[PDB]
């Protein structure tokens, strides 16, 4: 009808947020775009090593296994049982 | 109907799906993971097993549109006998099970094979 605005474009046409800065979606991939691992590449290292793990999803925690080795520094403890070696 | 007639195709049919669940690896499901890289998935972005509609429509009717008559071809185009096969029906049933009822892709050893 109006004449006037059309209840105003940059508020009606307010889906100028199907473009805007909507890296609210988009650029949640292009930070994971570089994602890891180690990070990145190498060392530590392309599986497996993995199967299993950073990332997948899922789930699930996660840990696990001390962080390591308590035990398995040969064996553990330690300086380094003792225990007996 | 048929009967008896609907085994050979069942034969070839499951064979490929059974073939899916053996020569695979796999890679999703997920579940457990994460369920749903290439592009991401490239895979359209989400929900697209309805090409199957067309596709699983496009083979079976396209098989039978057969029938030798086959019409479906067409004009042109340029725009103990259940004992045998039916025990065979079982041993193909079966090794869906163990090929699924634990993980295959074991890959537990033994040694190593690549690596």
């Amino acid at each position: 009808g109006v004449i006037e605005e059309y209840l105003e474009k940059s508020k009606t046409n307010k889906e100028l947020n199907d473009k805007k800065r909507l890296a609210t979606t988009g650029a949640n991939f292009a930070r994971a775009y570089t994602v890891e691992f180690g990070s990145c590449k190498f060392p530590e290292n392309f599986t497996g090593c993995q199967d299993l793990a950073k990332q997948k999803k899922v789930p699930f925690l996660s840990d696990d296994l001390d962080l390591e080795c308590e035990g398995k520094d040969k064996y553990k403890c330690g300086s380094n049982v003792f225990w007996k070696w | 109907w048929l009967a008896y007639g609907e085994i050979i195709n069942g034969r070839f049919a499951m064979l490929g799906a059974a073939g899916a669940i053996a020569p695979e690896i796999l890679g999703k499901a997920g579940l457990i993971p994460a369920e749903t890289t290439y592009t991401y998935w490239a895979d359209n972005y989400t929900l697209f097993v309805l090409e199957m509609a067309l596709m699983g429509f496009a083979e079976h009717r396209r098989l039978q549109d057969w029938y030798n008559p086959g019409s479906m071809g067409k004009q042109y185009f340029l725009g103990k006998e259940v004992k045998n096969g039916r025990l065979a029906m079982l041993a193909i049933l079966g090794y869906f099970i163990q090929g699924l009822v634990t993980g295959v892709g074991p890959y537990q050893n033994l040694l190593d094979h690549l690596a």
